[PDB]
DNA sequence: TCTAATGCGAGCACGTGCTCGCATTAGATTTTGTTTT
């Protein structure tokens, strides 16, 4: 069908098409799937997308655009089952955070109204169908309920409009099949009630028989024309006055075809029945021997020319073998040339390559391949140069030019013009550390994120960021209640930790990811898992509080925007101001001989610590930014000029210790406690280490990544650095932000991903289909980042200074 | 019977021997296929008492082998037919061969299912599901089962979940369920094997550790490491005897050794070992001061002693950190969790089978199990035993237990007198991960004798007819020191060694080469490979054609690079393609990371639901539209909050037609809307093709770098859509969901050039059964995959299910004894398989070998190899072979004793090697612009006239290719959705009554004018003849029937020379008479009546039209063209002429003439 | 996810020197694939 349509060859297929693609049959089947599966997402929108449910005399292009946004909504909110048949309106809110609660924007009300309107015209006919279907017992009243479902939705009128449109565009054969489909369905129902109309039947069996009957439905054979290529079989197909005959699929197992015996009677059954005196149909060996007569009739039919062809490989690439007939013909005609059929013209003669150019489409198709082959140092045939010149000599040449533009195609990225970038990003870039890191990893990823604002399809699925937000807000709530009851983390008992954490998660659950934790029993148990995690974390924070000299100042402290702290500000060459707002997880203060000390703690779901290489390449700029702001504003916000004590990561989890020793309960508790030993960076001195772990007298610490010798000096295993390194790192962070913001305003949006430690940011990115990155394609390569040691990094930052 | 004809005695035995089950150990290069064929031919083409082909059963691994079997048998039948042309039997076997039972075991099982569907609960029209389709069904029933279990909320279930899941989700448990179920499907009784899980955990304190099954592996492991600690210390003691060696420290050694021996004394007593092993300490090393010693050897002895320390500490942490009683208690505490797990898995199995039956669907596992259920021996089994006189099984070393239980069932007679003929080779069994059992082969090997005395026959084929002496010598030399014991599972001796049988003109460059690279590593690797290949091509290497005895210069076809894994393949392909080396390789994954596939899928997504910003942006930026970054951002500028699609529509709604970006988005928009409407009426495949032609994206990617591949990637997406149409039928909705669900669980498809002069880069596993003059095996300096032995649980064929001791409340976990046992067992089994992989790797060649690996430091690793190569006996130390994690760790030490790189015969073996210590540093237009411009190229081309003639050509008779041949009167003149029967009132419609009267008019006697009584009589007879329906007969007007025969035309009808009615006619009309522009088309109809008088020929037609003067002119034109077509038919066909036409109307009894 | 290098103190051998024993982080590295119509 597709090849002859593409090669402009009129044909007559001696076969009847199936109705399984017709909107009417799909409408019926998927409807019964809605009823059987209790309104599953798939069945519902299969039912809707057949457009037979669409409002009468309404713009199809508008209704579709409404259904689509309803679909996306149903996906994001996991709408299924009785939720469709409930009286409750589908509530919509574009953005909800579990740390607050707003009121619906007029936009959201408009959207929600549209959604509920769409639902309100989709549900009723489908609902009423379920009403009658449950109540209907016998087959007749079920078929009656189905037909009523067809008539209430004005299906005949919509089919009539469709066939009229088909006639109007000239697709008259397509127009006829609508009326054919309706007649088919009606006949099916009639026969059904004729044979079992009074019999009481189940919904499953009714659907089974409807499905079975629908599978058999056939469109009436398209009548033969005055001049067509007759394509048919070798068994029942008849011919007359045939000049040229093409024989297809001369493969082993195909021709002669191995006869499938299966039925009620096997070959041995029929054979023995034949010896008894009962004559039924033929056997396997008989119909296998008849194959030669069939091949004979097919071979003897053409008056002028006979073509016997066979493929050597199937659709997938599996080897297909020539038939016994091919070898037989090689015997009868020993010096007859075998002709090669290929879509690779360079494998046949120029005279055969000339046969390819039969029309404009296929000529363009092949000559584009030939031109690419030509670019690969191959002296392609001149016929394609001739056809090329013809394709550029007639009117429709821009189409061909566009097609041939692939010859010099590279995944290039044009730099954003100043006016375009200024309008897109804005006059003032109000961003965050996350955005800057996103740009640093890949400029194009930033262009698709904070530029084009492309949003991936939202699913009713609990992801890691959602869980992280749950943890953050939970600890926040617990902290607030702690200061409310004049309690401190030190004074928390096991019972109190459990109740506090459990209730906190209980409070945050109905606003986390469209209420997913309340949607199923499985997610209920997930909620309990999360409650256990927050519980243990609470206990660890308690123990840490009782062994640290650092007191938490502001938890979830935001800078910029509405936050207490002012935003860090940057000036650019383009004139655009660049301010970064963000939310520091935790800041701790501590008094010492060196004065005031400030440290920053961030709650991570991962254990891995800060990598100076990642900081150098601007991939990890969160902590040092938070520290920089906390130190620079320590006077106007807190008290006096403080000193960077360090940056710390806290691993929120519920660990399972894997000890090879029979441990006691106390030893187990200690082994659990040791799993929460914070990673990050510290200040290279004894006093700070003793302030972060007041229990540590000599040896290693179970809270911080540092140790002590007999002297009092920290060991080399300690992840600590001098104040020089800290200030140097912060300056490096500032320079990264400045340069990044500069390149952003300049319009740099090139595709430049990195590859460090066999890791690519492309794996976590959703813009893979947008960037269309191709490493084989030149000008498109990763950025190899040497993973050097910390001292080498700091030496680089020093040489840059 | 004995006879001679170019066969060997062993091959001869494999051909003629009959009367019992025969096992043929065919080595690599042996003519197993030729022997198998000949054996069949003799039975098929015998003179005394021949048997038909359909009385045999040939089971193969791949369909390629079955097809090859069929063709070689066919050729032999052809030869026999040349020698005896007259024979009906021999001719008949050639006809039967198409119906022969040469299949795979799966195909045979399918045949059984199709034949005996009624024995089990199966649908006769069942469909074998896609792997992805079935797995999606499994995923669904898993989620449903889990949800139900969470709903019940039983304590046992939660206990299971808390142990085998993370702290955030329960995925790992469901993966565990899937794994256990799959692993259970490899036993002839999955439920029983699952219910045997608890027997491993059914222990107490009073249980003897040494009496339990799994301890078999715990025992040997200790016996191994202790013997590995003794030898490691003996070598230290010997090193004290060396002149530069330290003499005093031998005291410490003499102490340590004494301690280890003390442990070896109590190896069988686990309880005693718990008391002794943790108490063992190595005394402080006696420092040796002086320059009379040797710093290298001094520091080496300490390394050896610390090696013993490492081994001992490893042994202690493995077994003796808790008492055997505590071990037993831990193992006993885990039992209920195991019971819950088993019942859960069983529930999943029943739910999965029920789900599959609901959709008339089976797996590939179901293919074996349903077949086995049928055969159980039952009537079917007895029939198949009756039918098959012999059963031939190839690649028997890769048969599983279910397949075996089917084979032993379809074969007739006990093992002593069975007909099961089986051929294979354990040394080539590289599929254990697919859960096949080579032990099934080996057990029958040992069970059988070289004779057929009261048992099965074993036959050994040793001669290698297809490979050079150097290859066989190298292979035998290497695997003589590697295969054997617990690492080889098979003793490598004579009658197992490869023997030369290939006549070869000797070459000097055929020696096995080893290229060791110092320091991507794959970059240096591939570059070294490229250099050797280029040297082999540049300087003429002669490949010998054994069949025609002629040397030919080596092609790229004769060079193949074999890898253990395929992630290294792309880089090697890139480097070799850069060097100028043609390379082809097949991929089983990475289809959805191809950009063209991503773009095409993005298009399908937008056609499904346009409100997806990412697939939309993908299509817009793709060559399909060609929008750049400025244009894309320009689209966003129009609307910043709304979806990207809305922003596009808004730009279209605000833009001017003079903009190029407008043209882009508009043309795409029209295309999009067309596709939206097109997808609703056509299948997915049709939509893909239509997109491909409307975008010319396939044509486009065909003209960009690697377009050959890219067009294929787009081709197989169409073919895959057609494939999916069987799974759950058509629809972009269904298709895209299926693809999305396939990817989200991590499933992939292949990127699916077999012509000469291409270098094939492929897996060693896939090279099985193939052969090449030159073989490259790289990645030999790369670690094996030991990821299987890390998780908290493990699955075993014998021991069943092992797992860590996990306590959810106490947050503690530690490995249980049977787990560690299984780890040791699975490791040495894995190592065996790997060694066999290396075997097929080396035996896939015919001329030359290329061993290539990498390392860090040459000299130190060479010393590391020398450490292992110190033993006098052939076989390398079993512990040192166990400690291997790299292929080099196998090859190296075996090569260290050799003369080229250790006295006695090992040095004199006829194997030749060439070692290269390579280092990383040593490896270190007018027409174009014409096409870019859009301008034609200048020049005189020979096909210019032809091409321009053909592109301008139009079919002469195009205007009639769409014109229907057969037409109708109503249709020519021209040139309602009905209700169901059970919804309307009882019959009696216009068409019914009209036709009912028409029947009377065409059946009423025209002899004379009938009265009312005669008319009623005719009607009654038509009622009894069943010519009239009773409802048609009940409803009839009697007046008009009388009225017609009282008319003038009626009277002329009664009185006529000749009369005829209902005369079917077909008329050929020139195309022009109906169609305006520019060959006869057919026009058929039925003339109601014709009658001839003395005046002429008159035509008559009946009409039941609604009437009751002014209606006559309308009725005249209503049937004008019809009457003209009737008259034209009579006048043209009958060559006569019609004088006057008449139409009678029932409603009133009116007649009008034309 | 398990394997190799690092830090520092303790006690044992010939008060000082040196080897061991412990505890940790980083750290490097990294699959195999028939089978049906
Ligand atoms: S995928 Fe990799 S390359 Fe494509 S955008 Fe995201 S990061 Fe840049």
């Amino acid at each position: 069908k597709e090849v002859f349509a593409d090669y402009e060859i009129p044909y007559f297929i001696d076969g009847k098409a199936s109705m399984l693609n017709h909107p009417l049959i799909e409408f019926i089947r998927s409807s019964l799937d809605v009823l059987k599966g209790n309104w599953r997402y798939e069945a519902v929108f299969r039912c809707v997308k057949t457009e037979l449910l669409f409002p009468l005399n309404e713009p199809k292009a508008k209704v579709r655009e409404q259904v689509d946004q309803l679909e996306n909504y149903c996906i994001a909110y996991g709408i299924k089952g009785d939720r469709w048949t409930k009286g409750d309106r589908f509530q919509y809110r574009r953005f909800v955070s579990l740390d607050d609660d707003f009121a619906q924007t007029d936009q959201e009300i408009e959207m929600e109204n549209m959604l509920n309107d769409t639902r309100d015209w989709i549900v009723p006919p489908l609902f009423q169908l379920q009403k009658r279907m449950k109540k209907a017992k016998t087959v007749q009243e079920k078929a009656e309920a189905l037909y009523r479902y067809l008539e209430e939705t004005d299906v005949p009128l919509k089919l009539d409009q469709e066939r009229q449109r088909a006639e109007d565009d000239g697709r008259i054969i397509e127009a006829q099949q609508h009326q054919q489909a309706w007649d088919a369905v009606i006949q099916l129902l009639e026969e059904f009630v004729e044979m079992m109309g009074d019999d009481e039947i189940s919904l499953d069996l009714f659907q089974q028989m409807i499905e079975a009957g629908a599978e058999s439905l056939t469109f009436s054979l398209i009548p033969p024309a005055l001049d067509q290529v007759f394509v048919g079989n070798m068994d029942l197909s008849r011919m007359y006055g045939t000049s040229c005959t093409f024989v297809l699929g001369a493969n082993d197992g195909v021709l002669p075809a191995r006869p499938d015996e299966n039925g009620v009677l096997s070959d041995d059954d029929r054979e023995w029945l034949k010896t008894i005196g009962v004559e039924l149909s033929s056997g396997g060996r008989e119909r296998l021997l008849d194959e030669h007569f069939l091949i004979y009739m097919a071979f003897s039919s053409p008056s002028d020319r006979l073509y016997v062809s066979y493929p050597i490989a199937d659709a997938e690439g599996k080897t297909l073998l020539p038939s016994m007939i091919v070898k037989r013909l090689e015997e009868l005609f020993p010096h007859h040339k075998e002709r090669l059929l290929t879509n690779e013209p360079e494998q046949v003669s120029d005279e055969e390559q000339l046969m390819y150019v039969v029309n404009k489409s296929v000529a363009q198709s092949f000559t584009a391949s030939q031109l690419r082959l030509w670019t690969r140092e191959y002296d392609i045939s001149d016929v394609w140069w001739s056809t090329y010149n013809v394709l550029m000599s007639e009117q429709d040449r821009l189409q061909s030019k566009k097609l041939f533009s692939s010859l010099f195609f590279r995944n290039e990225v044009k730099q954003l013009e100043r006016s375009v970038s200024r309008q897109l990003y804005g006059e003032r870039i109000q961003g965050s550390v996350s955005r800057m890191e996103t740009f640093n990893a890949c400029p194009f990823s930033h262009f698709a994120s904070h530029g084009l604002h492309l949003k991936e399809r939202q699913f009713f699925k609990l992801e890691a960021p959602d869980i992280g937000q749950l943890f953050h807000s939970s600890l926040k709530l617990i902290s607030d209640r702690l200061r409310d009851e004049k309690l401190d983390w030190r004074d928390l008992t096991k019972e109190q930790c459990e109740l506090f954490s459990y209730d906190a998660v209980e409070r945050l659950a109905p606003k986390l990811q469209k209420e997913i934790l309340l949607s199923s029993n499985r997610h209920y148990y997930v909620k309990e898992k999360l409650q256990k995690i927050v519980t243990r974390v609470s206990g660890i924070l308690s123990e840490h509080a009782k062994a640290s000299g650092f007191v938490p100042i502001g938890l979830e402290l935001g800078f910029g925007g509405k936050g207490p702290l002012p935003p860090l500000t940057f000036q650019l060459k383009n004139g655009c101001t660049m301010e970064l707002v963000g939310r520091i997880d935790r800041v701790d203060k501590a008094e010492s001989s060196k004065g005031l000390l400030l440290r920053i703690v961030a709650y991570k779901s991962s254990d891995k610590g800060l990598d100076l290489a990642e900081v150098y390449y601007g991939l990890a700029l969160q902590m040092l930014t938070y520290l920089d702001l906390s130190i620079t504003h320590s006077a106007d916000w807190l008290g006096m000029r403080a000193t960077p004590a360090g940056v710390l990561y806290f691993h929120i989890h519920d660990p399972m210790i894997q000890s090879n020793l029979p441990l006691g309960l106390d030893e187990i508790e200690q082994e659990i406690f040791k799993k929460f030993k914070m990673k990050g960076l510290l200040l290279g001195d004894q006093e700070v280490v003793r302030l972060m772990d007041t229990t540590l007298q000599e040896g290693r610490s179970n809270i911080i990544n540092a140790g002590l010798k007999k002297d009092g000096s920290l060991r080399s295993d300690s992840a600590a650095v001098g104040e020089k390194e800290f200030d140097l790192l912060t300056k490096h962070v500032r320079r990264t932000f400045q340069e990044a913001g500069e390149q952003i305003t300049d319009g740099r949006v090139s595709i430049e991903p990195y590859k460090m430690k066999n890791k690519t940011p492309c794996t976590y990115c959703a813009f893979k289909s947008v960037c269309q990155f191709d490493e084989s394609l030149e000008e498109n390569e990763y950025r190899p980042l040497k993973a050097e040691k910390d001292k080498t990094i700091l030496e680089w930052i020093k040489k840059e200074a | 019977k004995p006879a001679d004809s170019t066969w060997t005695d062993d091959q001869w035995n494999a051909i003629v021997s009959t009367g019992q089950d025969i096992l043929v150990a065919a080595a690599a290069g042996s003519g197993k296929t030729a022997v198998l064929v000949e054996r069949m031919i003799r039975k098929i083409t015998a003179e005394e008492n021949p048997i038909d082909v359909d009385r045999l059963l040939v089971v193969t691994f791949t369909n390629a082998s079955a097809a090859e079997m069929k063709h070689r048998i066919a050729e032999a039948l052809e030869k026999e037919l040349v020698q005896r042309p007259g024979s009906l039997h021999i001719r008949r076997q050639l006809s039967l061969l198409n119906r022969a039972s040469i299949s795979t075991l799966h195909s045979f099982c399918l045949q059984v299912l199709k034949k005996y569907y009624y024995l089990i609960d199966l649908d006769p029209g069942f469909r074998i599901a896609d792997q992805t389709e079935g797995e999606l069904i499994g995923d669904e029933v898993l989620d449903e089962l889990f949800e139900d279990e969470y709903a019940k909320g039983e304590k046992a279930f939660f206990e299971l979940v808390d142990r085998y899941t993370t702290d955030r989700h329960d995925l790992d448990l469901q993966f565990l369920v899937k794994q256990v179920y799959e692993y259970s499907r490899s036993h002839p009784n999955p439920e029983a094997w699952l219910e045997s899980f608890v027997h491993l955990y059914d222990v107490s304190e009073k249980s003897a550790i040494e009496e339990l099954p799994f301890y078999q592996y715990v025992k040997e492991d200790i016996a191994m490491v202790l013997n590995g600690a003794k030898e490691k210390l003996l070598r230290a003691l010997e090193l004290t005897k060396a002149p530069g060696g330290p003499a005093p420290r031998a005291d410490n050694f003499l102490d340590d050794l004494a301690q280890i021996d003390e442990l070896i004394q109590h190896q069988d007593d686990f309880s005693e070992l718990y008391k002794r092993v943790p108490a063992v300490s190595f005394k402080r090393a006696k420092a040796v001061k002086g320059d009379e010693f040797d710093p290298a050897l001094l520091d080496e002895a300490t390394d050896l002693r610390n090696g013993a320390k490492k081994l001992l500490e490893k042994l202690k942490t493995d077994y003796f950190t808790r008492s055997p009683e505590q071990h037993l208690k831990s193992l006993a505490e885990m039992k209920p969790v195991i019971e819950t797990l088993v019942q859960l898995v069983i529930s999943y199995g029943k739910r999965f089978e029920a789900a599959k039956q609901e959709k008339s669907i089976i797996d590939f596992s179901d293919l074996e199990h349903y077949c086995l259920a049928i055969l159980t021996p039952s009537e079917a089994a007895r029939f198949y035993q009756e039918q098959f006189h012999e059963v031939l099984v190839d690649e028997y070393q890769d048969t599983n237990l279910v397949q075996e239980s089917i084979l032993q069932l379809v074969t007739s007679g006990p093992e002593e007198t069975g007909n099961l003929f089986m051929v294979g080779d354990v040394k080539q069994s590289i599929y254990r991960f697919r859960l096949a059992e080579p032990l099934l082969f080996l057990s029958k090997y040992k069970r059988f004798t070289e004779s057929g005395e009261g048992t099965g026959r074993k036959i050994d084929l040793n001669k290698n007819f297809r490979s050079r002496a150097d290859i066989l010598d190298s292979t035998n030399f290497l695997f003589k020191q590697l295969m054997g014991g617990k690492i080889g599972e098979v003793d490598y001796d004579e009658q197992a060694e490869l023997k030369l049988g290939a006549a070869y003109p000797d070459n000097d460059e055929t020696e096995t080469e080893l290229l060791l690279i110092d320091n991507e590593t794959v970059q240096f690797e591939a570059k070294a490979i490229a250099k050797e290949i280029r040297k082999l091509i540049s300087s003429p290497f002669k490949v010998y054609d054994g069949k025609k005895k002629t040397h030919r210069n080596i092609q790229y076809r004769d060079i193949v690079i074999l890898l253990r894994s395929m992630p290294w393949a792309p880089q090697i392909m890139e480097e070799l393609r850069a060097q100028g080396i043609p390379v082809y390789a097949n991929l089983t994954s990475g289809y959805f990371e191809a950009v063209e596939v991503a773009v095409a899928l993005s298009v399908l997504k937008v056609i499904d639901n346009p409100y997806q910003d990412i697939p939309l942006a993908s299509v817009l930026r793709s060559p399909i539209v060609g929008a750049d970054e400025n244009e894309l951002s320009l689209i966003r500028l129009e609307n910043k909050k709304a979806p990207y699609y809305e922003a596009m529509k808004d730009y279209l709604a605000a833009g001017d037609r003079s903009d190029e970006l407008y043209q882009k988005l508009n043309t795409f928009y029209g295309h999009l809307q067309k596709w939206r409407a097109f997808s609703k009426n056509h299948s997915v495949s049709e939509l893909i093709w239509e997109v491909y032609r409307d975008t010319k994206y396939m044509d486009y990617v065909g003209g960009m770098p690697g377009g050959k591949q890219r067009q294929a990637n787009l081709r197989v997406l169409y073919d895959r859509a057609r494939q999916y149409e069987s799974t759950a039928f058509r629809g972009l909705f269904r298709f895209l969901r299926f693809i999305e669900r396939m990817q989200e669980r991590g499933d992939d498809l292949g990127t699916a050039s077999e012509q000469e002069d291409v270098v094939r880069l492929m897996t060693i596993h896939s090279s099985k059964g193939l052969e090449f003059p030159v073989v490259f095996v790289a990645g030999l300096g790369r670690n094996f995959n030991m990821m299987d032995l890390n998780k908290s649980y493990l699955l075993d064929k014998e021991l069943g299910f092992g797992t860590k001791y996990i306590h959810p409340q106490l947050r503690i976990s530690y490995p249980t004894l049977p787990l560690i046992a299984m780890k040791k067992k699975m490791r040495r089994e894995l190592l065996s398989e790997e060694l066999r992989v290396l075997y097929v790797a080396l035996t896939r060649a015919k001329e030359k070998l290329f061993l290539i690996g990498s390392c860090k430091d040459h000299q130190k690793q060479l010393a590391k190899w020398q450490a292992s190569a110190s033993q006098t006996d052939w076989l390398l130390p079993e512990f040192d072979r166990y400690q291997a994690r790299t292929y080099l760790d196998f090859i190296g030490p075996a090569l260290a004793r050799h003369r080229d790189l250790a006295h006695a015969d090992i040095s004199g073996h006829p194997a030749r090697f060439a070692v290269q210590m390579i280092h990383s540093y040593d490896l270190l237009s007018e027409r174009l612009e014409a096409i870019r411009r859009g301008e034609p190229v200048p020049g005189s081309f020979a096909f210019d006239e032809k091409a321009r003639e053909q592109l301008s050509w139009t079919y002469p008779h195009q205007e009639v290719t769409q014109i229907r041949t057969k037409q109708s009167v109503s249709e020519i003149k021209r040139k309602l959705y009905r209700r169901p029967a059970f919804m309307m009132k009882k019959g009696l419609t216009a068409a019914e009554k009209g036709t009912a009267m028409h029947t009377v008019m065409q059946h009423i006697p025209l002899s004379h004018v009938p009265s009312i009584e005669e008319a009623e009589q005719t009607v009654h007879r038509l009622y009894e003849k069943e010519l009239l329906t009773e409802e048609q007969k009940d409803a009839i007007d009697i007046e008009e029937i009388v009225q017609f025969f009282h008319t003038e035309i009626g009277g002329q009808l009664i009185g006529a020379k000749w009369k005829d009615r209902e005369i079917p006619f077909s008329l050929a009309l020139p195309a022009k008479e109906i169609y305006p522009d520019a060959e006869p088309l057919l026009v058929q109809g039925i003339i109601d009546c014709l009658y001839e008088t003395e005046d002429g020929l008159y035509l008559l037609a009946y009409k039941s039209d609604r009437i009751e003067e002014g209606a006559a002119p309308i009725l005249k034109k209503r049937y004008e063209t019809q009457i003209q077509l009737y008259t034209k038919a009579v006048e043209q066909i009958a060559k006569t002429k019609v004088k006057g036409c008449a139409l009678y109307f029932f409603d009133g009894g009116h007649i009008l003439t034309l």
